[PDB]
């Protein structure tokens, strides 16, 4: 009925992607072979949301993969749930833009955009009643960012009233693998606040602070943090997937949230998370699940809520639960905690109930607040942006490729204008 | 580096302000 | 003689699948409703749950009414955008639904007015049956969000926007809350951790009550065509407090001695409305009480002796006779699953006052603090309204407020 | 007609589980409620075939009255009835009066009023606690001052569990029975005293129980007052009903303290070899050994007494032995009454219930007096109150609860007036 | 419904509340797994007082603990019923003050007592109804002297409506396992007379002369020293775990115990205590358990009562037994020897019966004292103070951490004048 296509870009977003498919036919239950095998009747009427069956039981997911260099191919068709893609999906450029945002959105991506365009149509009009798309990628890379953010404006000019989510990471001072991440993630938000329906902001300094404190993991290397991602993925799209004692699907929870049309970041938090040694010394409850959202420490961004107000807030919840408690907790932080909330708006907090757990958890939530905390990363990435426009370092090596001055300023401008509406509704 | 020890003594009193704060909100609704 | 009810919304069908169970579960007396009945909403979801469940062959199939995608939270995505393709096939249905019946008393309409499917197509039916049949009564039992337990964000917009309709479209609406209800089942049921489930089933027992009159024979009948003159007394006050007692577990009830005088006195207090809001503050206009099962004549004219002679609640300066009772002899049934014991006899009142004219003026600031700042006025702008029903809907509240103190004084 | 009891605290609810189990065997009910007209003064009928007590128990701590909620009798009693606080009050009078009975009161206030709606012909209330702690102490004076305000001309009979002179398991009781008596004063109508060492006393030589428990004491309790209300409940030769003592007992509005007594307490084997008549009983219902209250009305000065005599009971008798009584001289009753008396006789046999250690006797006397040895355990109790109050022992609690130095001296000048009363009365 | 969260600080403390968290566990029949395997159902009624229940049986303590070094917690989670606790109670800093008090009090204090506090925090709103905090920590240690002292301090600030319980050691001269003993007691009980409710004295000594003639144990390790110590906490909050014929709560006994708000210094003892030699020769009655209850060679403390006047006495009382006889035993003791009590207070004995007794006896009670001969300890640890301190010994190590001088004065002050003040009311 309502259907999600999924866009994956640049390495980033590949390497999510794929542990992404994974979670996803096991939550539908389907092998890695690409036939069905689930036990309940419940996994089968909702799978047209995410895949198409091809002939003889073939479930293929509905997934563009989208990059410029192979390795990253080459190692999403090794592993498992790797032959399940169509190898006609995987559009694949072949001379690489390198961590160069120009390459990526004038240069390189000039002769890749066509063709992703041609599979990602045909895959669209393949089903009848669209939801959106779904696009995962990064900020500080430059065939993810680039090519990703300049495929998103090319969709929303085709497709303008169709949905769109983008889970972007974004750069942070204290994990910097790039030198030119301010000059990247710069230019991507000024297409972000334009482009896009609603972004919801990761990071790494917040996945690895969570999988230290909280998960407490020896060695998180990419496959946790990617799993992580994952698992609030699949919570955002758990209503269309599943019946529920209150429904809410994309739309429903983009007009509860963004109260003004350029305030459309989010901070995201997935519940519950607890160490393997400690597991079976807790409780499952929907309060002992309303106190690690609401924990600061808890976000999947390097921006600390109680640095500002919330605007609005989200709480996704899955399982069987009383609805009477949902809101009781809600009121119940919505009431103490005073100070934090916007005061020009009573209830800021939108929740829902769907009654179909993750597999092997027997009751999970979701967060998503829309806070005007988020402006201090902004101010943190214009702060190096300036430190090296200033004096023009590293600049030749986007301007010999098309930018001109303008276009840095431009950057600058947007997101200084930015900062302040979000200072001006705290 | 002294600045910076500013910044995080006076976020912490902030912090601890509004927290006071919040208190006292939640007894003037009870007591209403 | 029979009356058909249509149910849209997340929550109206939800209330309807309650609502049906518990008549298949009751039942020439079927004849007033074996279903005529109609779900209709936007999102798939709940509809092919019904679709599914064990009441799959019980429902003609094309009955179940079902769009494409959902409003969204968003009464103009509603009433303009999605409404306008799904509501005429759903009411050129129902009139087929009425040229089945004969003797038709009328349309019951079950929705949420806080959604966008249950609010926005809500209204577009309304007004579409209106102009179509006028003379044959619609009675709607909506719900209204609480004042302080809410789940939604922007349901001040769609609650008043979707009052500004119900005011001249349905003839008698029964305001329904989810804390008042929660309460209830908290305080009477001593249930501490329900669902919607629990709300929705005693939701039936309501509307069970007060169709028993037509349904079967009772020493004192009443039609909904009597409720119409009896509770209204202007045409544009139409606002009903609900209440019902018994509301007690499976021990208690053999534990207690339910009678007339006790029950009618319980039916009155504040902590037994459906609706949160204190009548103290208020006058009430009239009251009408729906006894169903072992009752007499005697006692009830009796209870309500009792209770005009109390001075903790006030009538109105012009009604010395502001009752209207009804018997009737079946008792009310109880669903297997189910909370409520059974109980020789109940008594579901329904009253008109002025403590419903806090409930608006409580309204009123929510949606002033977020319009005054344009709060959330895009979506709706976007989907096809503009900035002067907005104001409008807020002036026609105030008119409503001035109005309840008027004919309170 | 009908007559509610409501009990607070720890004795006072422990005391109701020994009372409506008596009252269920003696009316043939199950404890689960349901029978296998004269129950009607006590239990209220569904219309089903079940039967509920008009009773509530009330108080701040929750263990004694859940061990109630699933004893055998949890069917009896209605759920509502049985109310209970989430904290004690802690031997402390202003905390229960003060602090945490300001809460719990006005619950048990719109209870007891449908009890009282629900009967047709009250003849009124009558309560139970035990002056020692704070929950019967503190809301109980509380509980009692609303009550006046609501009812006034309803009864409200006062079986209350004084401390005893020297057996006491509390330090800071004196302080609690001083405060409380100050309100106990001018709100209850009639109040009977019932003392600890002295049902103690009983239990060691009469039932010759040696290791008594607190089972022992309440079921006496309750026999007392099932001989009370056989008059109510039964028909006799010549009854009275709970007004009759109201008029007939307390010759002035601030003197109403009663001393009670019952006969014959005796075991399953003097029965046997001992002989039962109407003279006896009324002679073992005056003497000192049989006493509940340890107080000497040989001290004291009769101004009226109480005579409830139960069974196989003629009248001409019970004329003839309070006849030998006034005859006497080692008990003298005060000059202005000419006549001490109120006698009293009805049918039924007290019944006995299994388990309990008293004996199927043929016949019984309830004898319930009013004298003034009863000034002399008032003036017992206000030597050793004083002696702590003036070096302030033990006021920094209650005075942190809210209380002030002002109610000390006051309440204590108010019991000090009553001395000099009862000293003018008996001259 | 009745709450008590329990603390326990430094070594001394995690090796008295380990024995302690045993022996109720044993007696609400949970075993080390933490799963209930009871057969009564009244074990049941009263686990909200010191459990919570996580999940499919399993049932965790309601304690912190609290210490510097971990050797000790280590310690905790090798022995049985150590996989209990849950892992996040274990609140624990890593350097080690190490019998400096000021060290314990103004440097590593100030920040692991934030964390500890909020642990606290939650467990506290965790439950519904506080009774009040249970506190077991050493007065000569450094990490359980000055760190629980201020947070003794602290949790007094924050929650000053409920009480506490602090159930301390003592050093003495007999028992000299540190130098500089008298100097952290002094301090220690400056804070104590101002901060705690009530105080519950007891002292290593004493145990040592239970364990050599009592119990005639062979060798009497720690195990059994904190086996004493905890049948001692189990006897006084039984009341509220089970219901009796004359229940008796902390609050209850406060206020009957404690005439002036500065006089809270009791000393305890614990009947049946008898060694398997002698165990088969006895008899179990009211008589027997009180001539071995006022015994002065009994007492746990090194404060021998007759040296004094007794103010307030109690009794609790555990097992099916008849009030009558309770009543009359302690009506002997106080008609006997009357000059040993207190001459303006009538019936200073406080008693109370519980119907439930511990496992493995038939009968057992336990005794509350409030003597005024526990400035014996006052004097005797005074001295030490003054002798060191007149020459100014070891004080560096003090001083230099951010104590004045006039921080010594007013200790000696304040304890002078305290046992001046039982001297006076003596
Ligand atoms: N009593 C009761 N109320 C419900 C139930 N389900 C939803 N509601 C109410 O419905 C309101 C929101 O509208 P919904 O019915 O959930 O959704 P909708 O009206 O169909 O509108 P859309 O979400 O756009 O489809 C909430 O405020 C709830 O209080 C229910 O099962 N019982
Ligand atoms: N006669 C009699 N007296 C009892 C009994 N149980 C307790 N008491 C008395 O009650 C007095 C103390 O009051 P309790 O009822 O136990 O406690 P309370 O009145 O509820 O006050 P709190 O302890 O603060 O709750 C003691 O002095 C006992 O003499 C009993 O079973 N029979
Ligand atoms: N969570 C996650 N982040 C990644 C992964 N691979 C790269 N990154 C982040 O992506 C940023 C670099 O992006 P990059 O891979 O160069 O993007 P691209 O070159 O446009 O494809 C770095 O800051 C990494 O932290 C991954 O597998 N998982
Ligand atoms: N009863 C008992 N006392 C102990 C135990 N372990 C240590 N102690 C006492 O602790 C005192 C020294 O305190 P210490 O353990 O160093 O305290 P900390 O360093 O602050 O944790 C000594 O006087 C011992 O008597 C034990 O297992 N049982
Ligand atoms: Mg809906």
């Amino acid at each position: 009925m309502r259907e999600i296509v999924h866009i994956q870009g640049g390495q980033c977003g590949n390497q999510i992607g794929a542990k992404f498919w994974e979670v996803v036919s096991d939550e539908h239950g389907i092998d890695p072979t690409g036939t069905y095998h689930g036990d309940s009747d419940l996994q089968l009427e909702r799978i047209n949301v995410y895949f198409n069956e091809a002939t003889g039981g073939r479930y293929v997911p509905r997934a563009i993969l989208m990059d410029l260099e192979p390795g990253t191919m080459d190692s999403v068709r090794s592993g498992p749930y790797g032959q399940i893609f169509r190898p006609d999906n995987f559009v694949f450029g072949q001379t690489g833009a390198g961590n160069n945002w120009a390459k990526g959105h004038y240069t390189e991506g000039a002769e890749l955009i066509d063709s992703v365009l041609d599979v990602v149509r045909k895959e669209a009009e393949s089903c009848d009643c669209l939801q959106g798309f779904q696009v995962c990628h990064s900020l500080g890379g430059g065939t993810g960012s680039g090519m990703g953010t300049l495929l998103i404006s090319k969709i929303r000019e085709e497709y303008p009233d169709r949905m769109m989510l983008t889970f972007s990471v974004v750069p942070s001072p204290k994990v910097s693998d790039t030198v030119v991440e301010p000059y990247n993630a710069t230019l991507s938000v000024h297409q972000l606040v334009e482009n896009a329906d609603e972004c919801m902001v990761l990071d790494n300094e917040a996945l690895y602070d969570i999988c230290f404190r909280t998960l407490k993991l020896t060695t998180p290397t990419f496959g946790d943090l990617n799993h992580l991602i994952s698992a609030v993925m699949s919570g955002i799209t758990c209503c269309l997937r599943f019946p529920g004692q209150l429904n809410a699907d994309l739309r429903k929870l983009a007009v509860n949230l963004i109260p003004f049309p350029r305030l459309h970041f989010f901070m995201v938090g997935f519940t519950p998370l607890t160490s393997r040694g400690s597991q079976q010394y807790r409780a499952l409850t929907v309060p002992e699940l309303t106190q690690q959202m609401w924990d600061a420490k808890n976000m999947m961004c390097a921006a600390d809520p109680r640095h500002g107000r919330y605007l609005t807030a989200s709480a996704l919840f899955r399982g069987r639960m009383s609805t009477k408690e949902v809101d009781e907790q809600m009121l119940n932080v919505q009431n103490k905690n005073s100070s934090y909330f916007v005061e020009w708006i009573p209830n800021n907090v939108k929740s829902s109930v769907c009654d179909i757990p993750p597999k092997g958890l027997k009751m999970s939530a979701t967060f998503i607040g829309n806070s005007t905390a988020i402006q201090e990363m902004f101010k943190r990435v214009s702060e190096q942006f300036t430190a090296m426009f200033r004096r023009k370092a590293f600049l030749h090596w986007y301007t010999g490729e098309g930018m001109d001055e303008m276009e840095f300023t431009e950057a600058e401008s947007n997101m200084n204008d930015l900062v302040s509406e979000y200072q001006q509704y705290q | 580096e002294a600045q910076q020890n500013d910044i995080k003594a006076l976020r912490r009193e902030l912090e601890l302000k509004k927290a006071k704060l919040n208190e006292l909100h939640e007894d003037v609704r009870r007591k209403e | 003689r029979e009356v058909i009810s249509i149910h849209i919304g997340q929550a109206g069908i939800q209330v309807g699948n309650a609502c049906w169970e518990l008549y298949c579960l009751e039942h020439d007396a079927f004849n007033t409703f074996f279903p005529r009945c109609i779900f209709l909403d936007l999102e798939p979801t709940v509809v092919d749950e019904v679709r599914t469940g064990t009441y799959r062959q019980l429902f003609h199939p094309e009955q179940l009414i079902s769009g494409k995608e959902d409003a969204a939270n968003n009464f103009a995505r509603g009433h303009y955008t999605i409404g306008k393709e799904i509501v005429d096939l759903a009411l050129d249905r129902i009139r087929k639904l009425a040229d089945n019946c004969t003797g038709l008393q009328g349309f019951l309409v079950f929705n949420a007015v806080g959604g966008g499917t249950g609010s926005g197509l809500g209204s577009l039916l309304l007004e579409r049956l209106s102009v179509d049949y006028g003379k044959k009564s619609k009675l709607g039992f909506t719900v209204y969000p609480s004042p302080q337990v809410s789940t939604a964000v922007v349901e001040p917009y769609n609650s008043v926007l979707s009052t500004h309709s119900l005011l001249e479209h349905t003839d008698v609406a029964v305001m329904l809350d989810n804390e008042a209800i929660y309460d209830i089942c908290r305080r009477s049921l001593d249930i501490e951790r329900p669902t919607y489930t629990n709300l929705n089933r005693l939701i039936a027992q309501v509307i069970s009550s007060l169709t028993a009159s037509l349904r079967f024979d009772g020493a004192l009948n009443v039609d909904i065509t009597e409720f119409q003159t009896n509770l209204v007394p202007y045409p544009r006050i139409h606002f009903m407090l609900s209440s019902y007692a018994p509301i007690i577990s499976a021990e208690k009830a053999y534990h207690e001695q339910l009678s007339v005088a006790e029950i009618t006195n319980a039916a009155f207090e504040p902590a037994s409305m459906m609706v949160k809001c204190d009548p103290r503050h208020g006058k009430y206009m009239a009251c009408c009480l729906m006894y169903r099962g072992d009752v007499v004549p005697k006692d009830v004219n009796a209870s309500v002796a009792t209770i005009k002679t109390k001075r903790t609640i006030q009538f109105v300066d012009w009604c010395p006779t502001g009752f209207k009772c009804g018997i009737n002899y079946q008792p009310p049934t109880v669903v297997p699953g189910g909370d409520l014991a059974k109980v020789q006899r109940a008594v579901c009142m329904i009253s008109n006052s002025t403590a419903i004219g806090e409930i608006f003026s409580r309204l009123d600031h929510k949606f002033d603090l977020m319009y005054a700042k344009r709060a959330f006025v895009h979506w709706y702008v976007g989907e096809g309204m503009e900035e002067g029903e907005f104001s409008e809907a807020r002036e026609d509240l105030a008119a409503l407020e001035k109005d309840f103190e008027e004919v309170g004084a």
